[PDB]
């Protein structure tokens, strides 16, 4: 019925080309210093695979293990990863995140701090 | 005092480059000789001056003992 009903309203649209160019990663860094903010941000990246590679499968389970933080999160220092119980545990950040940004050919892998 | 209070910095945005991205010598010639006679301009009025006194004193006084060591007709 849904298929019904895209032939019946959707099929005056046309299809008759931007593809897009590899996009270049560059090791590079940008600094906003800007003391008058109470919490620094930091995001950290490498180039990541891209949509269609069987490795963002492993690439998450790795992320997974290393995991996300907050300071409202129950577990503390007897959580399971390292990264969020020594953070818990010392108080190095309020957050973070492990990502894994997937794009076409490209992508960002890593990881955002606030601290 | 260490990185993190050395001082207070407001709305400055540093960019940069992995050295893996750069080259070591960009323009070492075609920018650098220029840069280098600039740079020798600059001071070699400052410095050069005295450099030059000392080698006069130096070569006159040098050739004032010479001189003196001889004999002269008297």
């Amino acid at each position: 019925q849904l298929l019904d009903l895209a032939q019946k309203h959707f099929s005056g649209l046309s299809g008759t080309v931007p593809t897009l160019s590899p996009c270049r990663f560059t090791g590079s860094q940008i600094c906003h210093r800007e003391d008058g903010l109470p919490l620094a941000h930091v995001a950290i990246a490498v180039e990541g695979p891209g949509w269609a590679h069987p490795d963002n499968v492993a690439l998450q389970v790795a992320n997974a293990i290393i995991g996300h933080y907050d300071c409202t999160y129950g577990g503390g220092a007897h959580l399971s990863s390292p990264l969020a119980s020594i953070a818990a545990t010392n108080k190095l950040c309020q957050s973070f995140q492990t990502f894994n940004i997937c794009y076409a050919d490209t992508g960002l892998l890593g990881a955002h701090f606030v601290c | 005092r260490q990185f993190g209070h050395l001082t207070r910095v407001r709305h400055v945005i540093t960019y940069s480059l992995s050295p893996f991205e750069q080259r070591a010598f960009p323009h070492y010639f075609s920018k650098g000789i220029p840069n280098v006679l600039r740079r020798t301009r600059a001071c070699i009025l400052r410095v050069a001056p005295p450099f030059v006194a000392f080698y006069l004193v130096y070569t006159w006084g040098t050739q004032e003992f010479e001189k003196s060591k001889r004999k002269n007709p008297a």
